[PDB]
DNA sequence: ATTGGCACGAAA
DNA sequence: TTTCGTGCCAATTT
């Protein structure tokens, strides 16, 4: 079963693996993101609701009044997308927010409700996203690129011994919130823990602990295990735990129960620990020397003196031990600090830490944060509270909290947005555990640690940024007491919010003009992922590791589509099936394997979830029931690939094209190409320019239709029906009665875009592809946009190509092109340019656009109309006047000479200047469109009235069509009611259509009134004036269209990274030809094939030759009229070819007309689809060649066109898809003799827009110095660039035939001298 | 005039950064003067003096001390120090380098017909570049009586101005430069030839010095003005003067690609070719036989060759003898100058052989014969490479028949080692090393089998027997002649790709066993991307 | 090529001879740079005689 | 940073044509004086006696100034 | 990010 | 009272 559009031309598919998941909508990442930002949410997150609730309620310091938020609404846009693009305005909607102000009373419990006033206010304009995922800011479409950034949370890393000279690793941890300040913990080579706030001066790690109201004993209890010393009247008898002594050397005599398990000088082994556990040895006698370094845990005070014998966290000595023993003490607490497992870091950090209280830590924190000011207790407390524990300054978002809890191995996912003591304690404990040796550091390049941020989230953030400033203004203005009269409308101003929104949508780094070379360019731009921008990386500080391909990129980021240069590895493209989580993490689909059979249920797994399973590769053979055949399946388990058993497989890939992007999936035979050439081809494929006629690839992958349809370049039927009207500019479809809404005339009108300018000065034009009266269905293609052929992507042309050297004209990527290609206009392109003329208001009267330019002659005004504007369709060149404008010059005194001039030549010539718009030199074309914008209140000229009439005609036509259909229906009802009475057989026919019946007449009158109202509304919308600018009266825009042909110097390319420049246009009789006299179109050098290793082009050439042979057979059968039976038999043979393909084409369900139409569409070659990793084999290509009566090897004999003799070896001849890139020599060639100079440096300007010169940089100076050409360098330095007298003297001497120069002094040296003197330094030349 | 204002549309003049700094300094100075005259309290005059000091510091060097003051869009203002220093400062932007007049640029194409000292210049560029010369020449011969008359004649592009341009560009070198200019060979002098179109034609033999290829490269052209500049271009920067590398003394005019392929093809022998076994009077008879279709270019024959050798006093003495050679070698002998022996061409000529021949010609005879020899070599190589009809097909990548057995044996060995590790006899590192060594040995065996199968072919003898000769495979001929491709690339084309490395550097144990004629699956292609992107990133960043 | 001049109401230190790491003023007077800056920006006094 | 561009006025065009005209030193000085006293509309704003005084040499008559002026008047634009 | 000079703090 | 180490600042990156 094929759709109507697809049934016209079916592309043979060589794929063999069945499809289980369809390719999703390629622009979901933009539409869903913006819908989340725009749509109403019952919950308090995901959009404008979250921003409003994170700021409101806004309450004053006095607390007697506050602002309450209720709801918001988006109004209808004033102009549509087409209207916005035509006028040059923003497609946006107004925001109406219903605020409410309450008044509280005094001397009463809580707040008594004195009054409540609720009002709806205007908060500005929010730009809206179109159906194609774009924004119209100023008559231009724009794209916001998604950003790949670092996820919030806690991350543990280290330095690989580079910081220290001894190669010691210093682990560290970092806490990054979504909005707030960072928190760092780090180590030192002396193994002391330290803390850092907002990347500032290092502080001890116990400062924050003391600031969190913790004593030394509590800290030691948190970070250490207590050891109990029991003074059993002799030598501090110890309760021993066997596991404490693992990996330790005994420094004393260990004996128990009369048995010496461990002697002096003997280390404790595992067997000794086992024996101690078996005997449960507890009581151990130790000498006093064993406690020469043990550290007491808590504080012990003598009961007699009552003073502090020893402070907490201090080693005990013999004198201290004697003092505590003579003080009647029996229980002591110490810390276990073995040097292998439980490293003593916190104790040393406490020793280094000077503070021993809760206030001095706050004072030190305040001093470190704000130097050069006396400390204050309240200020320090406020700063500490606001750093991490205030909801208004610190926010750990839901994704941040989830990542924090997952890193800390907690269970709860939800939580608070602010830090707590327990979180910091757990972070410290995890860092200490990592230092000890039980833990692993995190990988920053892992896709589970990198997050995706789209347009909606950025818009929400900017809206909140504006809203907090609005709240600050409200708080400032709410101090004054005027609650009895003021309204919320005047309490707030929408200027900051609108300014922030427009600045984000217009001047952000991630907001760019959409790439509009072809639909593939737009698709790639809308699916682009960038690591740069506000909050991301910089290309000069990135490094090698962030630019590499990570295993987690598998199925989420394309590994062979990235720019080559400074931005390599930083700009990425989304995969075909890749999605994003609710937290913004990339996930990819898989098929679940249950009980050894691959099911059809699809699970989307993220990077974290992926690593826990064994996933089989897509290229794995199965059975008709779904069993793996090979017992060692290749699978990826933990970031590495290896062989597994059949029963160890958990998941499988859903397709063979899920690892590449849209651009990389359009390259046939991709698996036969090297990765670098594949990348080059992918980059080159999206800069091809559309030609006059589209041509399908004839060798494809099957993704052309998805790209063509998902891109909004084509016209797609919204509802099914029949083509009522077809025209080159409009299509009218009569909707089926089963899809029509009640009380509506069912018609769909599609107005096609005709010869409009794109962002790259190319042509956008739509052509109908349906006939009058044919049926259509929902989703069918009605018109083809640029680079589209019957709903398929068509970026280039099919060219007959041979691989052989030809007299050095294909030397080093040069391309030889036949003259027939030029004669057939196969690579001719249309380019459209716009020019603008602005008439403003001056002090000496206003500037006038007029036909009376007194100084110029009669001929120069021949192409201007009565209003002073060039005619539509005029051929113009450099220097021609497009719009005539005069600037008034005013003087109220008339000298006798001026009076004589006025008398002789008229007063109009005087007091007037010339400021007309003229075509720049080197520019030619045809005037195709003129648009006039006039300020409101200014009289319109004749041209604007004609344009308005033209605009009104189309609206009248559409309204008349709908109204006449409705009138026909109503008159049918009138006749049905009337003939039920007097059965006037011929009276009704003879009488006009004027003619319960009163109700129908009233309905007719109401319908006419409603359509008159609609027409009046459309007329008012058309007649509406423009608000241009302060002091601007009128604007006139003129569009020029030109056609560029192919010529030497133009850049051509294929789809496999084989680019080149045309070197010669060869006459037809000189090209190589075969036995039938058919010449080739393009000759390519074979020497570029083996070194580049891009073999896919040879296979593409062979398959294109086979397809062209099949098409030639079909065309030959068509030329001599044969019955449909033989045609359909041959077509069935062609479609049934292949080794167990997944495509079944049954022509028995086709009618004779359909078969003939298919044969007509197949007479120029049968299109073929080969997936990127499920394509055609060589045997199938050879079989298809045999079906077309062509040699199996794909090589034929050629003859020289100049001599007629045969080439000594067979040559590979076939068909390849070639592209014309947007690098035209017409835009490259530039030359200059003399021109304008800078005012300051007096040097020639740069660029081709001005008549600029080429820069002679330092390296060229070095090259000249290495030759010893002093005079050439001197004339480069002085008489060519910045010696004012030298230039004139050299020019005069050259005109006089004297090739000599006077060097002189450069002016830039004088400028440098003046600039240095302006610094107060006396620099001068002497002698 | 060194700090001008910005005149824009609508009459707005705005301001510059230096002007803003001066205005701030002047305002502070005037306020301080007034306060000092009014005898203000010291608490205010101290603050005013501090603000004046800060304003002066910002004017002299903004941002050096404290926080730099910003403009309308929160960007720091440019001070005098910013003008003086930096890559955007005076020294590196206007004094050590600058833009010049009489210059142009455009895309480059290949001119195979050009001589070594010639370049192809579009006449539209040349009309603009040599405009004052055209004015002078028009005034010189009475065509124009005033400068404006010549100006209008050039503007109209009359028929005679093209003859004037052709006369004035007769002997006037132009300088061609390609960026980046890494050494002094990046700028060279050429004699222009007026051509149609908009692209500059470049001699192939000078493409190696420029490091240029014809896939979008652009070049700049400069015109010398004075007699000294023209003579320096002709005597120092001319291409014919640059034949040895100043870095090491090696030649820089080495032929490559098509010329090498053609010369290699023509100077080869076949066991049983048409016309084999006949005796020829000389190279002219060999060429006459070849052009008539009576003898093969590879046929082994006997030719009467006369060769000259330099005597003790420096004179040439000739000797004539019969030589066993081929038709193509005899045809090529008509190009070699008289001072070289016949043994320099009686072999298969690769890249190294052609380089040796050119170096011998330069060492024995001199510079001008070397240039003539290089031009003739390029012409003959192009002509015979075109005539040979060398192509590339899928059947040229011949896969050895024993690849599958080698792969199966390697898989069996690694399976046995994995089972033994499962039995616990060895550790992980030893097993990893054993697997790596086994796969390396398998790859070496596959490469050897592929090269053995590719490099030879079987031919029928004159009597009817069998002989083994060097293969005429197009890929093998391209790789063996030194034109394009090396052994590793051919191995990747027709044998297993081998072991791949992770981005850190560790080698993945399981290799890619498929070549490029066969398809790679998703996993192997994904594995190769690590090395591909690592190499590309290193190239971009260094 | 014509320059002008401004008469400062009070003396002002040149920043090049102050904030360059080998501070010329500080090395000449043999004083730390911090004290020099504190005196210059009206944060502390210094005794002349 | 902004610097601007050098624009060619009527006097710049006239001096460019003067420099490419075979004048003598005295004739070139007279031509410079004449081109100096030309307004925006292309008319001479001073009598030739003022130009002769501005020359400052006592060996030049009004006839040489007349000849130089007639030569200048045939420049572009004519008149 | 990386390197080198300079002021500062702890130790012989 | 000298001497080496550690933290800070300024320079650089087609
Ligand atoms: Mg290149």
């Amino acid at each position: 079963v094929y759709s109507y559009t697809e049934k016209k031309r079916i592309r043979k598919d060589f794929g063999k693996r069945p499809q289980v998941l369809d390719v999703p909508y390629l622009l979901s990442i933009q539409l869903d993101s913006f819908q989340k930002f725009i749509e109403q949410d019952p919950e308090g997150q995901y959009g404008l609701e979250a921003a409003f609730r994170s700021v409101f309620p806004i309450q004053s310091y006095s607390g007697n009044s506050e602002l309450q938020y209720v709801s918001y609404r988006l109004g209808e846009p004033v102009f549509d997308v087409q209207e916005c693009q035509i006028r040059g305005v923003t497609y946006s909607a107004p925001l109406r927010v219903k605020l409410r102000l309450v008044i509280y009373e005094r001397e009463a419990p809580e707040g008594t409700v004195k009054d409540i006033k609720e009002q709806e206010v205007y908060m500005g304009e929010i730009p809206l996203m179109t159906d194609n995922g774009t924004f119209v800011i100023n008559g231009t479409e724009r794209v916001i690129v998604s950003q790949l950034h670092r996820s919030p949370g806690v991350f543990f890393d280290s330095d690989k011994g580079k910081t220290h000279s001894s190669g010691k690793v210093l682990y560290n941890a970092r806490i990054i919130p979504y909005r707030g300040s960072w928190l760092d913990f780090e180590f030192d080579p002396k193994d002391n823990l330290f803390v850092r706030i907002d990347r500032r001066r290092k502080l001890p790690a116990t400062i924050i602990l003391r600031a969190l109201n913790y004593t030394t004993e509590q800290i030691l209890d948190l970070f250490f295990e207590k050891v109990i010393f029991e003074i059993r009247d002799n030598k501090l008898q110890m309760e021993l735990v066997p596991e404490r002594l693992r990996g330790e050397t005994a420094s004393f005599d260990i004996e128990a129960n009369g048995k010496v398990y461990v002697e002096k000088g003997r280390r404790i082994t595992a067997r000794h620990i086992r024996q101690l556990e078996k005997d449960d040895v507890k009581l151990i006698e130790v000498p006093v020397e064993y406690i020469a370094g043990k550290v007491v845990a808590k504080d012990y005070i003598d009961e007699s003196t009552g003073e502090l014998i020893c402070a907490a966290n201090m080693e005990l000595s013999l004198d201290l031990l004697a003092k505590l023993s003579q003080s009647g003490h029996k229980r002591i607490e110490t810390l276990f600090t073995n040097d292998l497992d439980h490293g003593p870091y916190i104790s040393e950090t406490l020793r280094v830490d000077p503070t021993n209280d809760r206030l001095s830590a706050l004072v030190e924190i305040y001093r470190m944060m704000r130097p050069g000011e006396p400390p204050t207790r309240e200020a320090a407390e406020s700063l500490f509270e606001n750093l991490f524990f205030s909801e208004d300054r610190y926010d750990l978002s839901a994704v941040g909290r989830m990542k924090f809890n997952r890193s800390l191995l907690r269970e709860e996912i939800e939580g608070s947005g602010i830090l707590s003591k327990d979180d910091i304690i757990d972070v410290m404990k995890k860092l200490i555990d990592i230092r000890n040796g039980k833990g692993e550091v995190d990988d920053i390049d892992h896709l589970g640690n990198r997050r995706i941020r789209s347009v909606g989230e950025m818009a929400e953030n900017q809206f909140r940024v504006g809203l907090v400033r609005v709240e600050r203004a409200v708080k400032e203005r709410l101090s004054l007491g005027d609650l009895d009269t003021l309204m919320p409308q005047d309490m707030i101003n929408a200027k900051p919010i609108s300014a922030a929104v427009k600045e984000f949508f217009g001047s952000s780094q991630l907001s760019q003009f959409m790439d509009q070379n072809n639909p593939l360019s737009e698709i790639t731009h809308k699916r682009r992922i960038s690591a740069l921008g506000p909050g991301g990386l910089t290309r000069e500080r990135a490094g090698f590791e962030v630019r590499d391909v990570h295993p987690t990129h598998y199925g989420r980021v394309c590994p062979i589509e990235t720019p080559e240069g400074p931005n390599i590895g930083l700009i990425n493209s989304l995969s075909v099936y890749a999605q994003t989580n609710e937290y913004g993490f990339l996930e990819t689909p898989y098929r679940k394997v249950t009980d050894g059979v691959v099911t059809d249920e699809i699970h989307y797994l993220s990077a974290i979830e992926e690593g826990n399973y064994v996933i089989a590769q897509a290229n794995s053979n199965l059975d008709e029931e779904g069993h793996f055949v090979e017992d060692l399946v290749t699978c990826r388990s933990k970031g590495e690939s290896s062989l597994f058993s059949r029963d160890q497989v958990d998941y499988m890939d859903v397709s063979t094209q899920q690892v590449v992007s849209v651009g990389a999936s359009l390259i046939p035979f991709l698996e036969h190409d090297d990765a670098n050439r594949a990348l080059m081809g992918a980059n080159m494929q999206r800069q091809a320019v559309p030609t006059l006629r589209a041509d399908k690839p004839l060798v494809g992958t099957g993704m052309e239709r998805a790209v063509a349809v998902d891109s909004g370049v084509t016209a797609v039927a919204k509802r099914g029906g029949v083509v009522q009207y077809v025209d080159a500019s409009r299509i009218v479809i009569k909707v089926n009665e089963d899809e029509m809404y009640p009380g509506e005339a069912g018609i769909d009108i599609y107005n096609l875009t005709k010869y409009t300018r794109s962002n790259q000065n190319t042509c956008i034009n739509q052509m109908p592809c349906v006939s009058l009266g044919e049926p259509v269905e929902r989703g069918d293609v009605l018109a083809d946009g640029p680079s589209t052929d019957l709903g398929e992507l068509a970026l280039g042309q099919n060219m007959r190509v041979a691989f052989m050297p030809w007299n050095g004209y294909n030397f080093e990527d040069s391309i030889l092109v036949s003259e027939r290609v030029v004669q057939e206009d196969r690579f001719t392109t249309i380019h459209i340019q716009e020019l603008a003329c602005v008439s403003r208001d001056t002090k000496l009267g206003p500037e006038e656009i007029t036909a009376d330019i007194p100084n110029v002659g009669e001929a120069a005004l021949s192409k201007l109309d009565e209003s002073g504007i060039v005619y539509i369709g005029a051929e113009v060149t450099g220097g021609d006047i497009l719009v005539g404008k005069v600037t008034p010059k005013g003087e109220t005194q008339l000298t006798p000479e001026e009076k004589l001039l006025r008398a002789i030549f008229g007063e109009k010539a005087s007091d007037v200047k010339d400021s007309s718009l003229r075509v720049p030199n080197g520019v030619s074309g045809t005037v195709i469109d003129v648009q006039v914008f006039t300020r409101d209140g200014v009289e319109k000229d004749k041209r604007a009235l004609e344009i308005e009439e033209m605009q009104l005609k189309q609206a009248k036509k559409d309204l008349s069509e709908e109204l006449q259909i409705l009138e026909a229906g109503l008159f049918s009802r009138i006749r049905a009611v009337l003939v039920a009475g007097g059965v006037e057989a011929e009276k009704l026919d003879k009488l006009p259509r004027d003619r319960q019946l009163e109700q129908l007449a009233e309905q007719y009158d109401e319908l006419k009134h409603e359509f008159e109202k609609k027409l009046e509304a459309k007329r008012r919308k058309i007649t509406q004036g423009d608000d241009l600018a302060p002091g601007v009266l009128k604007i006139v825009k003129v569009y020029l269209a030109v056609k560029r042909r192919i010529q030497p110097g133009d850049k051509m390319a294929g789809r496999h990274g084989n680019k080149g420049v045309i070197s010669k246009i060869n006459p037809i009789e000189d090209m190589p030809y075969d036995e039938n006299g058919t010449p080739v179109d393009i000759v390519l050098n074979p020497l570029g094939v083996p070194s580049r290793m891009n073999i896919g082009q040879i296979l593409e050439t062979h398959l294109g030759m086979a397809a062209k042979g099949i098409g030639d057979k079909i065309n030959a059968m068509l030329k001599q009229q044969q019955e449909v039976a033989k045609l359909r038999e041959f077509i069935q043979r062609a479609y049934d070819l292949g080794a167990d393909v997944r495509q079944k084409v049954d022509l028995s369900t086709f009618s004779d007309e359909e078969v003939m139409r298919l044969a007509e569409n197949l007479r120029k070659g049968m299109p073929i689809a080969t997936p990127v990793f499920d394509g055609a084999k060589e045997a199938e290509i050879k079989e298809l060649l045999k079906l077309g009566d062509l040699p199996t090897s794909g090589q034929i004999r050629l003859y020289d066109g100049r001599t007629g003799e045969q080439f000594e070896r067979p040559v590979t001849v076939g068909y390849m898809y070639m592209l014309k890139l947007n690098h035209l020599v017409d835009d490259k060639m530039h030359a200059r003799s003399t021109g304008s100079y800078s005012l300051v440096t007096q040097q020639p300007l740069g660029g081709k827009a001005q008549f600029g010169g080429q820069r002679f940089g330092e390296m060229e100076v070095w090259a000249l110095e290495a030759y010893g050409a002093a005079y050439t360098l001197q004339e480069m330095l002085t008489v060519k660039s910045d010696d004012v007298n030298g230039r004139t003297k050299m020019y005069k001497n050259i005109v006089d035939g004297n090739h000599q120069m006077e060097p002189g002094m450069p002016e830039s040296f004088n400028v440098l001298l003046k600039e240095i003197r302006s610094l107060g330094i006396n620099i001068e030349l002497e002698d | 005039d060194l700090r001008p204002l910005v005149p824009l549309d609508g009459g707005r003049f705005a301001t510059s950064d230096l002007n803003d700094l001066y205005r701030r300094v002047i305002n502070r100075n005037n306020r301080l003067k007034r306060l000092l005259d009014l005898a203000a309290p010291d608490i205010i005059v101290r603050n005013e003096k501090r603000m004046l000091q800060e304003a002066v510091d910002a004017l002299l060097d903004n941002g050096r001390r404290g926080r730099a003051i910003t403009g309308s869009n929160k960007r720091p203002l440019k001070s005098l120090a910013d003008m003086i220093k930096g890559k955007q400062g005076r020294f590196r932007q206007n004094l050590l380098g600058k833009r010049v007049d009489y210059s142009g640029r455009s895309v480059i194409t290949v001119g195979p017909y050009l001589r070594l000292h010639q370049c192809g210049l579009p006449k539209k560029m040349a009309l603009e570049l040599f405009k004052p010369f055209i004015y002078g020449k028009l005034e010189l011969r009475g065509l124009a009586t005033t400068i404006k008359a010549a100006k209008k004649m050039v503007e109209r592009e009359e028929a005679v101005v093209w003859d004037i341009l052709d006369e004035v560009i007769r002997e006037h070198p132009v300088l061609l430069n390609r960026a980046p200019t890494l050494h002094r060979l990046g700028i060279q002098a050429f004699e222009p030839v007026l051509i149609e179109g908009k692209a500059i034609q470049l001699h192939p033999l000078v493409c190696a010095a420029y490091n240029a290829d014809f896939d979008g490269d652009q070049m700049a052209v400069h015109v010398p003005l004075t007699l000294e500049a023209q003579l320096e271009a002709r005597a120092l920067m001319m291409s014919t003067n640059n034949i040895l590398s100043p870095a090491n003394g090696e030649p820089i005019i080495v032929p490559s690609q098509d010329v090498v392929l053609g010369l290699y093809y023509m100077t080869r022998d076949c066991v049983n070719a048409k016309g084999e076994g006949m005796v020829l009077t000389g190279p002219k008879e060999a060429e006459r036989l070849y052009r008539s279709g009576l003898a093969s270019l590879h046929a082994r024959v006997k030719v009467r060759i006369t060769e000259y050798e330099k005597d003790a006093n420096g004179e040439l003495v000739a000797k004539t003898s019969l030589k066993d050679t081929t038709v193509g070698r005899a045809i090529l002998w008509m190009i070699v100058p008289k001072g070289l022996p016949y043994s320099i061409v009686n072999q298969a000529l690769g890249k190294k052989a052609i380089s040796k021949m050119l170096n011998t010609c330069y060492r024995i005879l001199g510079l001008k014969p070397t240039v003539i020899f290089a031009d003739q070599i390029m012409y003959t190589g192009f002509a015979y490479a075109a005539r040979s009809g060398a192509s590339v097909g899928i059947d040229d990548m011949v896969i050895p028949e024993k690849k599958h057995e080698i792969i199966s044996e390697a898989e069996a060995e690694v399976a046995e080692i994995q089972e033994q590790f499962q039995s616990g006899l060895v550790t992980a590192g030893e097993r990893y090393n054993k697997v790596i060594d086994i796969w390396a040995a398998a790859n070496d065996r596959v490469s050897k089998a592929m090269m053995d199968n590719l490099q030879t072919e079987t031919v029928i003898n004159r009597d009817g027997q069998e002989e083994k000769q060097v293969s005429f495979n197009s890929i093998y001929m391209m790789a063996d002649s030194g034109a394009r491709g090396s052994a590793a690339q051919i191995r990747q084309l027709a044998g297993m790709r081998g072991l791949m490395a992770k981005p850190d550097g560790s080698i993945i144990e399981t290799p890619i066993t498929a070549n490029f004629r066969e398809g790679l699956n998703v996993l192997q292609y994904f594995i190769s991307t690590h090395g591909a992107r690592k190499g590309l990133a290193d190239t971009a960043l260094k | 090529e014509r320059m002008g001049h401004i008469e400062l109401a009070s003396p002002t230190a040149h920043i090049w001879f102050l904030k360059s790491l080998p501070s010329r003023i500080g090395l000449l007077l043999d004083m730390p740079l911090r004290d020099i800056e504190r005196v210059l920006y009206f944060e502390s006094y210094v005794v002349i005689e | 940073v902004y610097q601007g561009e050098t624009t060619q006025t009527l006097q710049d065009y006239l001096m460019w044509q003067v420099e490419l005209t075979p004048f003598s030193d005295t004739d070139r000085a007279i031509a410079t004086s004449i081109v100096d006293a030309v307004d925006e509309t292309g008319y001479l704003t001073v009598p030739l006696e003022d130009i002769l005084e501005s020359i400052g040499d006592e060996e030049i008559d009004i006839d040489e100034v007349e000849a130089v002026l007639k030569r200048i008047q045939r420049f572009d634009p004519v008149g």
